[PDB]
């Protein structure tokens, strides 16, 4: 609660190991005064500090971070969108499920998993009815995908 | 001697591949869809050269598209033409070359290779009376390079009656990938047993060009590429539109290739421009026809003073005097007599074509096999030397099935080929 | 996606606990494997998977194996802080040791227990999606650090072709030196050993010892001593590998960055601040402290010659102007020659990390550290100092004949010398 503020203003600093250091500190405790502070994180110029923001905001859980986790599936970092495609997993939010079916065709293997994991995690009925269409219209890994979550699903 | 059959290899060779189409699509008259709606009766006489007549009136690029990074697929086909290629051309590995030479000779574009050689029979097959080939490739990179030197040595075993014509693009140390000596030698010694006529399209004299006489401070690719589809659009002209000098690619070999190796061409433009500058004061012959030899506006990072012209082709576009043109191109040869060679003569041909390139009134392309070109070769000899003396990285190439002595071999023929220029620059007529 | 560890030997086995030791407190994982949300790193992504596979449990358990053919250095594993933290099958031992001679640990006693050794790597190799390679430990000088290591290499390379093996090679030294005929193992390993490593890293136990004495202060430094700093400077070399982090990433990125010739795969690290537990140092001095002789893991003087490669690890409280600012300095002042077919590109990692330090051991905790990495041509200095030795004994023929006994032919002796010779001479010529 004391502390909470102080990192707050560490995630605004100039320092780069200190905003890094503020992020994984804001995830350690989790209060739900740092999500837009850390959603501000995600659009860092250091990708050591948007990576960790995003697993800080995955952990925690507040809706709000939902939306721009969503943008970050998209960041040019690939340690950034695994760990964003991993948080989405964590908060099982059904409005990640088509932009995380669009990681599924992603150029790195951390990525493609993290994003197959995380559609596992939130598996509803939105996300089963998007793997029933990708087994049947769906090519390599992302076919691959959806067989083997209608296989893991009786 | 009608039909051209187009390969580009690599992401060099689709990328100034695809805006070579874009460029004589629009001079012939054809739009994204392969529709024509033009005006000039010469612009459908010699169509039937890069394209095949299908549907009602729709015309198709006589193109094969081959990479083995699939990246290069959607690039190009969500381009500005990209609908006019045929969807069954397209030869696109998953794969990749990661740019190793060994790669794409080797390994994964041997694999792809004989699918490729597939599309050219299909287009082979609807062809009433095929000319030859043409490559566009960098030496540089590894699918290009390697798969690319691969498709000619295959092609060539198939199809020798046939002209083998390519566009390579030199690598630079200013524009890029430490190995691209290594991609570069190995590349040279396949065009010097396997090509009829090749195009020395130098990265170090593109970004020259952009840098000192454009003042594009930083150019990107697309600036030096708008060099390369300018260049590649007056040096095909002869077979493209209606005439009588080069008109076919073996009537062109016959007239710039007195010697079987020394087939590699020193490409050059005039006037030079950015994209979208905004066209200011137009050329006269003499000013075009000085524009010709000017060192400042080659396409290869050589002095033409520095060499010999072996022999010349020079092509005038737009509303001009022919004897004017004649007048010009004779004090261009009488003002400059020791640079070109006394045992050949007539070695200059001159060719003016009555239809200009798009946004320009007035143009010039001048295509010269000097022995000058040397200087080239004596660069990525150099940049090879030093690297294959200690044997660095050569794990990466022999590796991939490769041998030391295909390095020993690529040395000794390019080694060869720059003594064999300068053997012709000091040969006297006596 | 993994890197299985193999230590072989007293040397080996010994750094290994101490590396293992290292690992598990900057991973956040306790001596039995459990890493629960209290001592949990924190800061979400961890690619420590590559090192430690995971039971159903939760437990993390070291993907390592420990050989010795005598039991007394592994029955410490076994009954030590970590005696929860390994699986038995990982421990491998003999009953009779090499006793310092190469023969026994390559011929006679290291070929009774090279096949379980092989099946207990299978048990490791079965357990990992995408193994990369491994990462071997063991001394030059004693007989199963050197011909047990040999032996092994030579059976993996044929076992598991397209996998990088890259080792820590304990360097002789007077001081701690348990025998006479080390020259000997460390020419005949290098010999059998240069085909089948993929990269090497060297830690010469007289340049630790002199480190322990200057920068720790210990006036005649132990194995325990020696062993602290040696895994301090290990973990900042392998931190790319058990970090999410962007330079050295896999045993492949290792490789293509730092060996441009093939033999010549021996990169000499430094590392920045190596300050006793009894004062602020900024990016510019560490830096430039990578650049000091005093401060190698092997002794030799690198401005007698020539880069090949040449890559900087920091870790901690490192900032991105402050790492360009100080290389800037670097480039402009130091008389840093690379070789000319090669570009002065001094490739920089920064991961933001605190330093971990050993409880109760001789370092203390400092904001910011690095760890370079040099391939140079100043470590022939090494080879020569070793091969100058053993020119002494072998013209006399001394101690051979425990050599030809035990299953080896003089000849090796002469064919090993010989790669040597020739591994200097590459050096010499490479650097013109
Ligand atoms: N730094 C360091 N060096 C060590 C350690 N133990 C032994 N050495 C050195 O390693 C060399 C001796 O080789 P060892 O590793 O002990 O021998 P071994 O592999 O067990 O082989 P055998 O003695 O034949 O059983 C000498 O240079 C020792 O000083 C250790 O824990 N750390
Ligand atoms: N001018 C020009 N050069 C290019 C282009 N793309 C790549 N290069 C050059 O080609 C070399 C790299 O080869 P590349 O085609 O990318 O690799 P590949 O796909 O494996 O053949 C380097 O010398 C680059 O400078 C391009 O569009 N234009
Ligand atoms: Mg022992």
């Amino acid at each position: 609660p004391e502390k909470v503020e102080m990192y707050i203003k560490n995630l605004q600093d100039d320092s780069p190991p200190v905003r890094f250091n503020a992020a994984v500190a804001l995830g350690k405790i989790g209060d739900e005064r740092a999500v837009e502070p850390l959603i501000k994180a995600l659009k860092d110029e250091d990708w050591q500090v948007r990576k960790t923001a995003a697993y800080a905001l995955g952990k925690i859980g507040d809706e709000r971070a939902v939306e721009p986790l969503i943008k970050a599936l998209k960041d040019e970092d690939r340690y950034v969108r695994s760990r964003a495609a991993l948080a989405l997993g964590k908060i099982g939010d059904e409005r990640a499920v088509e932009p995380l079916i669009k990681a599924l065709k992603d150029e790195d293997e951390y990525v493609r998993l993290s994003a197959a994991s995380a559609l596992g995690k939130i598996g509803g009925e939105r996300v089963r009815a998007a793997m029933e269409k990708l087994a049947e219209t769906g090519t390599g890994f992302a076919r691959k995908v959806a067989v083997n979550y209608l296989e893991t699903h009786k | 001697m009608r039909e051209i059959v187009h390969i580009q290899a690599g992401q060099c060779g689709n990328q100034i591949g695809a805006k070579f189409w874009e460029v004589i699509s629009d001079e012939h008259g054809i739009d994204p869809t392969g529709s024509y709606h033009g005006d000039s009766d010469l612009q459908l006489e010699r169509i039937n050269v890069y394209y095949n007549e299908a549907t009602g009136n729709k015309y198709v690029p006589r193109a094969i598209l081959v990479d083995l990074e699939p990246g290069t697929m959607d690039s190009v086909r969500s381009g500005p033409f990209g609908q006019i290629f045929r969807p069954d051309n397209f030869v696109f590995g998953q794969s990749g070359a990661g740019n190793n030479w060994a790669k794409g000779h080797y390994t994964e574009g041997a694999e792809l290779v004989d699918s490729v050689l597939d599309v050219v029979r299909k287009e082979s097959e609807s062809c009433d009376c095929l000319q030859g080939f043409q490559l566009t490739h960098s030496l540089g990179g590894g699918t290009g390079s390697g798969m690319g030197t691969l498709l000619i040595s295959k092609i060539r075993e198939e199809y020798p009656d046939r002209i083998m014509n390519t566009f390579s693009v030199m690598p630079s140390p200013k524009v890029s990938t430490v190995v691209e000596p290594y991609n570069a030698t190995l590349s040279v010694h396949q065009l010097v047993e396997n090509t009829d006529e090749t195009y020395c399209i130098d990265n170090e004299a593109l970004y020259d060009i952009c840098f000192r006489t454009l003042k594009l401070t930083t150019p990107t690719y697309g600036d030096l590429n708008h060099l390369v589809s300018a260049t590649m659009s007056g040096v095909t002209t002869c077979l493209r539109f209606p005439g009588q000098l080069n008109a076919d690619l073996r009537k062109l070999a016959v007239n710039m290739v007195p010697f079987p190796r020394l087939h590699f061409f020193m490409p050059g433009f005039a006037p030079l421009t950015s994209r979208g500058s905004q066209q200011y004061r137009a050329l006269t012959v003499p000013e075009l026809t000085q524009q010709m030899f000017d060192s400042k506006n080659m396409m290869a990072a050589c002095d033409p003073r520095h060499g010999r012209y072996l022999t010349v082709a020079a092509i005038f576009r737009g509303r001009m005097s022919m004897k004017e043109v004649d007048e010009q191109m004779l004090n261009v040869q009488n003002k400059n007599s020791s640079y070109f060679v006394e045992w050949i003569p007539n070695n200059v041909k001159t060719a003016v074509c009555d239809i200009p390139p798009r946004g320009l009134k007035m143009s010039a392309t001048f295509i010269g096999n000097s022995t000058a070109i040397q200087e080239l070769f004596k660069r990525i000899s150099e940049q090879f030397t030093a690297m294959f003396r200690r044997k660095a990285f050569l794990h990466w190439y022999t590796g991939e099935g490769m041998d030391e002595m295909e390095f020993t071999e690529a040395e000794s023929n390019m080694n060869d080929l720059v003594s064999e220029y300068q053997q012709y620059q000091d040969a006297t007529a006596d | 996606r993994e890197c299985i560890s193999i230590h072989v030997g007293q040397a080996g086995v010994q750094i290994g606990n101490a590396c293992w030791e290292l690992y598990c407190l900057e991973h956040g994982i306790q001596p039995d494997g459990q890493m629960p949300s209290d001592k949990t790193i924190g800061g979400g992504d961890d690619s420590f998977n590559t090192f430690f596979s995971e039971t159903g449990a939760g437990k993390h358990v070291p993907r390592a194996v420990f050989v010795d053919l005598e039991p007394t250095v592994i029955d410490e594993v076994r009954t030590g802080t970590y005696r929860q933290l390994f699986h038995p099958e990982q421990l491998i031992t003999g009953k009779e040791d090499a006793a310092n001679n190469y023969a026994r640990g390559h011929y006679t006693i290291g070929k009774e227990i090279i096949d379980l050794v092989l099946d207990r790597i299978r048990k490791l190799a079965d357990q990992c999606t995408g193994l990369q390679g491994f990462l071997v430990f063991h001394s030059f000088g004693g007989g199963t650090g050197s011909g047990f290591t040999s032996l092994l290499m030579e059976r993996l390379s044929v076992d598991y072709g397209k996998k990088s093996k890259l080792e820590f090679s304990i360097y002789p030294a007077p001081q701690v030196s348990t025998a006479v005929v080390e020259p000997y193992n460390s020419i005949l390993t290098t010999h059998t050993t240069l085909e089948h490593s993929d990269c090497a890293f060297m830690v010469d136990n007289e340049a630790i010892y002199d480190i322990c004495r200057r920068n720790l202060d210990i006036e005649r430094p132990t194995y325990t001593n020696l062993n602290r700093l040696i895994s301090q400077i290990v973990s900042s070399i392998t931190a790319s590998l058990r970090f999410d982090g962007a330079l050295n990433v896999d045993l492949t990125e290792f490789q293509t960055n730092l060996v441009p010739y093939p033999r010549i795969h021996f990169p000499l690290a430094t590392y920045a601040p190596v300050i006793s537990a009894e004062e602020q140092l900024s990016v510019a001095e560490i830096t430039n402290a990578c650049f000091e002789p005093a401060n190698q893991m092997v002794k030799c003087d690198p401005r007698h010659g020539k880069y090949m490669a040449c890559c900087l690890l920091y870790r901690g409280d490192v900032v991105p102007k402050d790492v360009n600012a100080a290389i800037a300095t670097i480039k402009t002042k130091r008389s840093i020659q690379f070789v000319d077919w090669c570009p002065t590109g001094f490739k920089v990692g920064i991961n933001y990390q605190p330093p971990t330090v050993v409880p109760g051991g001789d370092l203390a905790k400092v904001q910011r550290a690095v760890c370079m990495l040099s391939n140079t041509t100043a470590i022939a200095e090494a080879w020569a100092r070793l091969d100058h030795k053993f020119d002494l004994m072998y013209a006399k023929r001394a101690f051979v004949h425990w050599y030809v006994g035990e299953g080896m032919e003089e000849g090796e002796f002469s064919e090993a010398r010989e790669d040597m010779a020739a591994l200097e001479k590459d050096y010499e010529e490479v650097g013109v």
